[PDB]
């Protein structure tokens, strides 16, 4: 299972911090606000919502999902975590380098004879986590800091661009 | 123009 | 890891029967002839070849891959079906999981069905059903694997975009 | 014309 059931509580304002999108007759997380019950419950970009308050989200539109959220008395959702992502693990070389070139959080090149080359990292993929930290929405400069500063093993989770583009 | 890419 | 090394031995014609495609600077299995050594040792559609005899396959062309194969004297490191994900469903009292398909592609999800309760997407291809491969099968015959299955129906699916890219 | 769709 990638599946968990989580309960959340609305903020003093009454909102939980989510924006959701319909993709392929499914519902996915398009934005999570920081420090918001949604973020606090572990929701991340690209997470899939199976049921809200027990009601299947299948065939829902983003609008219907939001409305269900606004109108409920106190909230439980069934989530399949990050169904669109893959895990690739790389080890830095003596030079300290794992082998790839990226822009805007999207991998654009693979160095030859690099852990990335050894491990079959692909182009056109966005990097959604490095070593347990979400990088989504983070400036390449901040992403680099996580990367240089990182331990010799590098674990990152990627998503293909076609999907990432749909989610936003 | 700069390509503004980063490598790791 | 989902990574494994597979050792195989070319055949009577020295063929091994595989076809590979280049996706996103990676090499992927596009075809696997049945009852082939490649067939035997388990390669399946959409599996990614990390190296061939220890040489990185990264950035190769589909022809460059094939040429290296047509020139050996065979070991491959592969990463297994990186693009499929798994979904498990349970048949009704009418023995239904609640989706509709054509040419192996999911087309509709039925309300209040196991498929609905589990987040089955439309525009996805079926790759395996309960441990059995099904790419290249006709809809008639995907149907009985469905139809004869037990209560639990675990399938694996691939989004249509990346399925169109490997064929 | 028919749809030739299958259900499960």
């Amino acid at each position: 299972q990638g599946i968990r059931e989580v309960i959340l509580c609305k903020d003093q304002d009454g909102k939980i911090g989510l924006r959701l999108k319909s993709v392929d007759n499914g519902i996915f997380v398009q934005l999570v606000q920081a420090n918001s019950p949604a973020s606090l419950v572990g929701l991340r970009f690209g997470d899939q919502v199976l049921q809200i308050n027990g009601e299947n989200c299948a065939g829902w539109s983003s609008d219907k999902a939001h409305k269900v959220l606004k109108q409920a008395f106190k909230i439980t959702m069934t989530i399949r975590d990050r169904p669109f992502e893959r895990t690739v693990t790389m080890h830095k070389d003596s030079s300290g380098h794992v082998g790839f070139i990226f822009k805007s959080g999207k991998i654009t090149s693979i160095v030859k004879d690099s852990s990335a080359a050894r491990n079959g990292l692909l182009t056109d993929h966005h990097i959604c986590e490095i070593n347990g930290q979400n990088v989504i929405g983070l400036k390449d400069a901040q992403i680099a800091d996580i990367l240089s500063t990182a331990g010799t093993v590098v674990t990152i989770t990627i998503m293909p661009a076609f999907i990432f583009e749909h989610i936003i | 123009a700069p390509t503004n890419e980063f490598y790791a």
